[PDB]
Parts: structure tokens; C-alpha cells; sequence
């Protein structure tokens, strides 16, 4: 229904986790759930 | 291990959208908002903060504009439930779990 259209190598970055409990997943913009 | 870019916004309940950059670099105490495997969503703190060093990030772009900042491996949920690498959910087609919050 809404699929991604696109991809895009940006290069090597620095790069980050959070983590939670229980279900470890979280929301982020435009509501999409991102695992730990 | 398999991580997100800076400027990738995490939903929280103190401050709003913030990026996974500033929460990680500044070890910001927060709340975010997750979702058990029924469809509920419910808040939690966050309980660990981890920079994980250069990593090859992508860019995934919608239909709808919007976009995913990620190392291609990073798991993300599907409208069925699934957690599942975004470049898996870019080539096999997938519908990735959208929340109104």
C-alpha cells in the first residue's frame, strides 16, 4: 500500500541504537517501528 | 550490530521528535513509545544508548515522501507483524507498519 520506491547508498556514517525492554521495538517520524 | 543515522527522529514523550543522535551522543533520559504484537502501543523508557561506529547507511524513500536513514540490515516492522531488514522490505516489496500516534 505504500511501499518504498527508492534506495540510496549515502556512504559510511556513524551510526546509533537505542534499546528498551519488553517488546524492543519504538516509533519513530511518520510512524514507522524500528527493532532496537 | 545494526543502527540507525543521527538524524533519524525518535518519537518521545518529553520532548517530541528528537534524533537518535542527539539521544544517543547526549545519553538523553526519555520515553518512547513501542508496540506489543497486538497492535497496542504503549510508552517505555529508554534503557540503553549505544553508538555503533561507521557503518554503511542507506536511504529509503516512500511513495508517500518519507524516508528511512539506516544501515540495510536494521529491522523494521511490517503490517503483519514481522521484524525485518529494510533493504529485505525494499527488495521483496513489503508493507512496512505504519502507527498514528
Amino acid at each position: 500500500m505504500i511501499k518504498i520506491a527508492t534506495r540510496k547508498y549515502l556512504g559510511k556514517q556513524n551510526v546509533y541504537d537505542i534499546g528498551v525492554e519488553r517488546d524492543h521495538n519504538f516509533a519513530l517520524k511518520n510512524g514507522f517501528i524500528a527493532s532496537n | 550490530h545494526h543502527c540507525l543515522s543521527y538524524e533519524t527522529e525518535i518519537l518521545t514523550v518529553e520532548y517530541g521528535l528528537l534524533p537518535i543522535g542527539k539521544i544517543v551522543e547526549k545519553r538523553i533520559e526519555c520515553t518512547v513509545y513501542s508496540v506489543d504484537n497486538n497492535g497496542n502501543i504503549y510508552t517505555q523508557p529508554v534503557a540503553q544508548w549505544h553508538d555503533r561506529g561507521e557503518q554503511e547507511v542507506f536511504e529509503y524513500c516512500l511513495e508517500d515522501g518519507s524516508l528511512i536513514r539506516a544501515t540495510k540490515d536494521h529491522k523494521f516492522m511490517t503490517v503483519d507483524g514481522q521484524m525485518l531488514p529494510i533493504d529485505e522490505i525494499f527488495e521483496r516489496e513489503l508493507d512496512l507498519m505504519r502507527v498514528d500516534n
